[PDB]
């Protein structure tokens, strides 16, 4: 799986999804044994090869952006073709985010990988000694939990002069809330076991 | 320029005429001594019509001065049958021809 | 428009036929077979070194399943470019999970 | 002169430089604030300076007199190891004259026409300088670091071969002295065969993650070797060797002792040039001009491995070079099976003609029907 | 000298052994016309006469198999192969009887698979056309250089099956020289051919009852020799067994679509006839409740799909059933659904009897007792029992590419499925002057079948816009303008998609998807007449209303950065002919203007959105502009069309496009002022009621100032008189642009209107 990710450098198909997906599965709860494994083949191989991908393929997660939404609040105001079995896409969902289903997977790949206070992730992932560059993961993620931050603030001022939240404003809503929660979760597992 | 010699006798009085068939179960062969075509190898009589120019005219005027049931044997002037070019891939340009031509029925 | 809408008893049949098929998709799509998921990694890898083998020295004959990760791994270390679509690695990737 | 780029030449031998400090003991120490010290460029084998007018001129190693160089690192605006203190890709260190005492900065004057052309700025020592140098340093010291120090001493070792070569280009021997100066003979043949071991392809019975390691670090090197010229100079050594004709004797109005060692000369650098041509596709491109050339000799009575296999080599990876063909080197090539014998290499070249990495091309693919197949012999 | 002896050489064999293979290079995909030329080199006897040989020296004669399997065939598999995906089925009687083997008597309801492959299965597939070879022909000067060469079949298929009943009777009785010399040139070339002949399916009934005898003891028997499948064999041959069991599945697969069809025809026929029955009880007759009405509303609203839904939900469903149907005509699901899920690979809670029980307990074994090198094979059986183990994922790919048609139009789709072959075949060759011409008539031909304005769902299924779509592509790769080899294709085949696009809704956005691709090479290549790649793009949305919402700016920020080129560059291309070319060129930049006003509006001043980031992007690069206005130096609001008016009549001037120059510069500037009037705010619904859009509503009028247009409209040419004038000057029929402009900016108020 580690193989398989660092041949894929930067574009999020369907390649890395199915096989992020798989690695949730092997390395669940906290299995130290795998962890370990893991550990010794990057200290083996010695090249970047992988962590160039991680940092590039996060930074090209979506958030709440709020042009897309006005997109759909006009297109869902038609109904049905003049006749061809309506609209055929229905939710059409593939807009404000496309990506809760997968990139909520990401940071619970980080996550998982530094759980039991495993003491040379949690310092593996900051730097890496040897090689020949550093990416420093941590400092790499909280930039996305400020752009995601200056994003649901926006959101905000849209209905700051409303008085009630319609339906459709709510469902995208708790999209990205579940997503922050779930980053959140991540940066304790680094400094959980100090 | 067709030259004909005959090489076993045949009826000798019922010669092909126009709108009439003809199969020729025949063989062929270059000037060299090298053959490039047949019809024996394929077990098949070649069956053509006179009249409508659909085989080369030196073959046609060479088959039209011979009866049922004849052998013979032809020689095409290359000037008659593929003059310049020639039949890409098969004959070299400007080579005379050689033909092993016998008919089985239909006149 | 709505309003103009066709009865259905005036379709011709090759027509009314194609409709069946694509919306007749409520019976394999909400179905779920399971199956192969739990009897396909026990038969396959786990037992695959049966009475078979005879003898050995040093080292063990890979298991069926050990031939199949490798030749990912094998087809992963490719010099290439990008990675090519292969449907096929998705169709176990997801049955291992 | 002095420029910057982008993400470009970032992977090239070209922006790599060597820091030369002033001492003679102790020189690998620890590099700390407040030192003076040289730079030299590592493919060019030259130092940067200042001399009175020209600007940052990367001028020779003769004319380097410890003031035209003399530059050192600042902030802001001992016989041992020594401090360690500037650190990789975050020391942010700033760049200063020491004689001057004027720091380095981007002049930056681009015009309409520069804007939306060339991506390139000229880099000067101006008096009180920009506010975004933050000049950090990046290490690269790994095997591509040891194949740099080797274009600089090949590529000052064959131009001087061609050059000295050239003298006698159209001058009959006045029997007896030869010539002037005299020329290397052996330093040449140990060096081209060094190379050619040195880029000898990966073998046979090693493993795939092996194979696969090493297939990546030949690439990158026979890339490496044609962005500092020599593809010209070893094209351009067979231009000049291949005026002699026949054998060593029309070559004898160069020095006869030097005329028994022709043949091997002129085979060695044919099979060097498969090795930068051999497996890499961006290279193969650049024969497209130069199609004909190669073409043109097939016939040479001791040339026969060396150009069958160059031009086996460069029709088997771009399929661009086959589209440039038109009716008479099909022939050449046909005319070389019927001097040269039942070769079945030749035959094979052929195939090569034919479909290629899974497109197929009609155009050609008669002529080799209607020329070499009509006539039974 | 005799060839037996050329054994011994192995120096004159390896001549001969690639001379072979030129003959193989030779005949490359597709090329009848040299392909006959080697028939009278190599032979047409001896090869024939090769296969019963048995002396043979290995990479000698056992290469001529790979002979005979080129100048003979695949010139139709390479084909057919590309047929077997799609199932069209036609409405005929013998579709209408097909069943799980309903000779079954009990237990052959729950058994008796049926042997894989029997007959009966109405698919439409192109049949093989060949030619005879005849050198003392006529000189010709129709097919494609030519149909096709002849051989044959009925001889091949009867020599081929007995000479492997040699082969698995030998290899049973064991020898220290096997044919060829080693064990599997007596395997892999001789089924190579079995297998290649199975595609196109020469073999009928009988013939395949027999090649299934050669594992006799498992598939055969429905009512000494031993198997194909119990001996050891070599790392190949088991590839090619690997080819041959693949083919067996989709036959399945292809029976298993055609029984639902069945299904598929007697269903629907009562549901139609019911629901008449239906009808009459609530009809006119009626009676009373008032809200039943209001329950009976499928039956006269709602679209016929969404009718279906709901008569069909509860039929499959569980438990719960809304709106129901007799409980007649709900019990065959019922019972086919059961049937169906009984067939595949559902339990529904020795002797394999059944396809899926061998295949799956074989591959396994093979993986056990050895360790599997050359990853080309190990790739081929994971492919298999993954489709053995996985039946329902299998079909629920394959009915997205299944349709029915109805008879007395069966020809006419046999024609175009037909002629589209050869579309498949071009996309393979390098782009040739002859076949170029070839695709044109073909193409041509389609558009006239009487098919391809009925079905479109077909052409979705069939997909050749995809397969053309590449065509276009590769011909207009290049590194510059000059790389504009085979003109007149593009124009003639890019036509052929604007009237796609004009046909359904779906058909819109089916190649919408493609636009950022479209527009990544299209503004490379301009220059020519009737069409060009930006035409299409442009075409992909012009009345949709919902793609117009579904744009994603970076595909109008791209083409927007276009234009900034054609406000700097100056058309070498038009500089070629010896033309001023002073500052820039309008053609190029009326081309791209004319795409952007098909995105701001779509049905009658509407969709502001993307019309709103227009505008504000468009300001941000000012030499979108053209210069004579705009800029530092000048502007020229009535002089720059007065100073083109000027080299309007000025032939010596211009260029000493294909008419003038100043039309040109007319045509510019008209087309903006045209793009920046319907790139209007808003009607004033939004603008007397907001104050947003009144920001926009600023911003353009303070680009336009209204003494100047308003002294625009005047000045006409002339009439015609005594002579009519040339559409090469600067007119004033595209003078109704500064009118919109006007109109929906500044508006008519005061009494100003009389001025």
């Amino acid at each position: 799986v580690l193989q398989m990710i660092s041949a894929c450098k930067g574009e999020t198909g369907a390649m890395v999804s199915s096989t992020l997906k798989l690695g949730i599965s092997i390395l669940n709860g906290g299995n130290a044994e795998v962890q370990q494994k893991m550990l010794d083949y990057l200290k083996d191989k010695k090249e970047v090869g992988f962590f160039q991908s991680i940092q590039a393929l996060m930074q090209t997660c979506s958030v709440l952006d709020l042009n897309a939404f006005e997109r759909q609040n006009k297109a869902e105001g038609l109904g049905m073709v003049n006749e061809d079995g309506t609209v055929i896409n229905r939710q059409n969902g593939e807009k404000v985010m496309a990506d809760d289903e997968f990139t909520q997977d990401l940071f619970r790949f980080l996550q998982l990988l530094c759980e039991g206070h495993n003491n040379d992730f949690q310092n593996y992932l900051r730097t890496q000694t040897g090689n020949t560059t550093t990416i420093n993961i941590i400092i790499c993620t909280v930039d996305y939990l400020l752009r995601l931050q200056e994003s649901i603030s926006d959101f905000y001022w849209y209905y700051s002069g409303k008085d009630v939240i319609e339906e459709q404003g709510k469902r995208n809503f708790s999209k990205a809330m579940s997503v922050a929660k779930q980053v959140f979760n991540s940066l304790t597992e680094y400094i959980q076991g100090p | 320029g067709v030259e004909i010699e005959t090489i076993s006798p045949g009826d000798g009085r019922t010669f092909p005429k126009k709108g009439q068939t003809c199969v020729v179960h025949y063989t062929g062969m270059l000037q060299n001594g090298k053959k490039f075509d047949s019809s024996r190898d394929r077990n098949k009589p070649f069956k053509f019509r006179i009249g409508k120019q659909e085989v080369i005219k030196g073959f046609e005027e060479g088959a039209a001065q011979m009866s049922l049931g004849q052998r013979a044997k032809l020689t095409c002037t290359p000037d008659v049958a593929y003059g310049a070019t020639g039949h890409p891939g098969v004959i070299p340009p400007n080579a005379t021809l050689i033909f092993d031509v016998e008919l089985l029925n239909l006149e | 428009a709505c309003f103009r809408m066709t009865p259905l008893y005036n379709l011709p049949t090759h027509r009314a036929c194609n409709m069946f098929l694509e919306s007749y998709k409520a019976a394999w799509i909400l179905t779920e077979d399971h199956s192969f998921e739990d009897r396909m990694i026990d038969d396959l890898s786990k037992a695959g070194e049966q009475e078979e083998e005879e003898e050995e020295v040093e080292e063990k004959k890979p298991d069926p399943l050990h031939q199949l990760v490798l030749h990912f791994s094998r087809t992963a270390l490719t010099e290439k470019s990008k990675l090519d679509e292969d449907y096929l690695y998705m169709a176990y990737a997801d049955i291992m999970a | 002169l002095v420029y910057y780029e982008g993400g470009a030449v970032c992977t090239h031998a070209r922006s790599l430089w060597r820091l030369e400090p002033l001492r003679i003991s102790w020189s690998g120490s620890h590099l700390r604030w407040g030192q003076p010290l040289r730079i030299r460029h590592v493919t060019t084998g030259r130092y940067l300076a200042l001399t009175e007018d020209q600007g940052l001129v990367v001028v020779d190693a003769c004319k380097a007199h410890t003031k035209a160089t003399s530059f050192c690192f600042r902030v802001s605006k001992v016989e041992g190891m020594g401090p360690p203190e500037i650190k990789y890709g975050e020391s942010l260190c700033f760049v200063q004259h020491v004689a001057s005492g004027l720091w380095l900065t981007y002049a930056a004057p681009d015009p309409k026409a520069l804007r939306l052309g060339v991506l390139k700025k000229k880099a000067i020592l101006h008096q009180e300088g920009h506010m975004d140098d933050a000049l950090f340093l990046t290490r690269c010291q790994q095997e591509e670091s040891q194949a740099a120090r080797m274009i600089h001493s090949t590529a000052g070792l064959y131009n001087q071969f061609i050059k000295g070569l050239d003298s006698f280009s159209g001058k009959p021997r006045g029997s007896g002295p030869p010539a002037g100066p005299a020329l290397p003979i052996e330093a040449v043949i140990l060096s081209l065969q060094d190379l050619i071991g040195y880029f000898e392809p990966p073998s046979e019975e090693l493993q795939h993650e092996e194979k696969q390691s090493k297939l990546r670090s030949l690439r990158n090197r026979q890339s490496l070797f044609q962005e500092e010229g020599m593809l010209s100079l070893v094209l351009n050594c067979i231009d000049r060797l291949n005026v002699y004709t026949t054998a060593a004797h029309f070559a004898e109005y160069a020095g006869e002792e030097a005329a028994e060692s022709w043949k091997e000369i002129v085979n060695l650098l044919y099979e060097l040039l498969a090795s930068l041509i051999r497996g890499n596709r961006a290279n193969c491109a650049l024969f497209s001009t130069n199609l004909d050339w190669v073409v043109s000799k097939l016939d040479r009575l001791e040339a026969s491995s060396g150009i069958l296999e160059v031009l086996y080599c460069v029709l088997i990876e771009s399929p661009e070079v086959l589209n440039i063909i038109q009716e008479n080197h099909i022939k050449s090539i046909i005319s070389l099976l019927d001097k040269h014998g039942r070769n079945h290499k030749v035959l094979d070249v052929l195939c090569s003609l034919c479909v290629c990495n899974g497109v197929a091309v009609r155009s050609n693919q008669d002529l080799i029907t209607e020329n070499l197949l009509p006539g039974r012999e | 000298m005799d060839i037996l002896e050329l054994s011994e050489r192995l120096d004159l064999q390896r001549f001969h052994s690639h001379t072979l293979r030129l003959y193989r290079a030779v005949c490359a995909l597709g090329n009848n016309r040299v392909a006959h030329a080697l028939c009278s080199h190599v032979d047409q006897a001896q090869l024939l006469h090769a296969l019963e040989d048995a002396h043979l020296p290995g990479p000698l004669r056992a290469g001529y198999y790979d002979l005979l399997i080129s100048i003979h065939l695949e010139s139709a598999c390479r084909s057919r192969r590309s047929m077997l995906s799609e199932y069209i089925v036609p409405l005929t009687p013998e579709t209408r009887a097909i069943t799980l083997f309903p000779p079954g008597r009990k237990g052959g309801n729950a058994r008796r698979h049926g042997l894989p492959g029997v007959g009966v299965t109405t698919s439409l597939r192109p049949p093989h056309h060949f030619s005879p070879p005849c050198f003392v022909a006529a000189l010709p000067a129709e097919a494609p250089a030519r149909l096709s060469p002849a051989i044959p079949l009925e001889a091949l298929r009867d020599k081929a099956l007995r000479m492997l009943g040699e082969a698995v009777r030998d290899g049973g009785q064991h020898a220290r020289d096997p044919v060829g010399g080693s064990v599997e040139f007596q395997f892999v070339p001789v089924l190579k051919l079995v297998s290649t002949l199975l595609v196109m399916g020469i073999f009928g009934d009988e013939d395949v009852k027999q090649i299934l005898k050669m594992i006799e003891p498992e598939v055969f028997t429905e009512e000494l020799e031993e198997g194909l499948l119990q001996m050891k064999l070599p790392e190949s041959v088991k590839l090619q067994m690997c080819n041959l069991l693949e083919y067996f599945c989709d036959q399945e697969l292809q029976h298993r679509v055609e029984s639902l069809a069945a299904f598929a025809e007697r269903y629907v026929d009562k549901l139609q006839a019911n629901q008449r029955s239906r009808y009459a009880l609530l009809m006119r007759a009626f009676t009373m409740s008032a809200a039943e009405t209001a329950r009976r509303t499928r039956e006269f609203r709602s679209p016929p799909q969404e009718q279906i839904n709901m008569l069909l939900h509860f039929k499959d469903e569980a438990d719960e059933e809304d709106c129901p149907l007799p409980e007649d005509i709900r019990q065959d699901l019922q019972d086919f659904h059961q049937d169906l899920l009984a067939h595949c690979g559902i339990q529904l809670e020795k002797k394999p009897q059944s396809l899926q029980e061998l295949v799956s307990h074989m591959v396994v074994r093979w993986a056990q007792e050895d360790y599997v090198q050359s990853p080309e094979l190990v790739r081929a059986m994971f492919s298999l029992l993954h489709r053995q183990y996985d039946g329902l994922g299998e079909l629920l790919r394959a009915l997205p590419r299944a349709y029915t048609i109805s008879p007395s139009s069966v020809e006419d789709t046999m024609s175009l499925l037909e002629c589209l072959g050869q579309i498949r075949s071009l996309l393979i060759v390098q782009m040739g002057p002859q076949e170029e011409n070839l695709m044109i008539q073909s193409i041509g031909n389609i558009m006239n079948n009487k098919v391809f304005y009925q079905h479109p769902n077909l052409m979705r299924a069939l997909g050749m816009h995809e397969t053309v779509m590449e065509v276009m592509v590769n011909v207009l790769g290049g590194g510059e303008t000059k790389e504009i080899r085979f003109p007149k294709m593009v124009t003639s085949c890019c036509r052929f998609l604007c009237y796609f696009c004009r046909i359904s809704r779906q058909n819109q956005r089916s190649m919408f998807d493609h636009l950022s691709y479209l527009l990544e090479n299209s503004g490379i290549g301009l220059g020519m007449q009737g069409s060009t790649p930006l035409d299409v793009a442009a075409a992909s949305v012009i009345d949709n209303n919902e793609l117009a919402l579904a744009l994603q700016e970076q595909d109008l920020e791209k083409v927007v950065s276009y234009l900034a080129g054609c406000g700097l560059q100056s058309c070498p291309m038009l500089l070629a002919k010896g033309y001023p070319d002073i500052g820039w060129n309008p053609c190029g930049g009326e081309r791209y203007l004319d795409f952007l006003r098909f995105a701001v509006f779509v049905n009658g001043e509407s969709v502001e959105e993307n019309a709103n980031v227009v505008v504000r992007l468009l300001i941000r690069k000012p030499e979108c502009f053209g210069p004579a206005l705009r800029g530092e130096g000048g502007s020229g609001l009535l002089a720059a069309i007065e100073e083109a008016i000027r080299i309007s009549e000025d032939p010596a001037r211009d260029g000493p496009n294909r008419v003038h120059l100043g039309h040109a510069i007319m045509s510019f500037y008209a087309a903006l002022i045209d793009l920046l009037g319907r790139c209007a705010p808003e009607m004033h619904l939004i603008q007397a009621g907001k104050g947003e859009a009144l920001r926009i509503r600023a911003i353009l009028r303070s680009l336009v100032p209204l003494d100047d247009l308003v002294g625009i409209i005047s000045l006409p040419l002339q009439i015609p008189t005594l002579q009519p004038k040339m559409s090469a000057s600067f007119v004033p029929d595209h003078k109704a642009s500064m009118v919109l402009f006007l109109d929906r900016v500044y508006g008519i108020e005061n009494q100003d209107f009389l001025l």
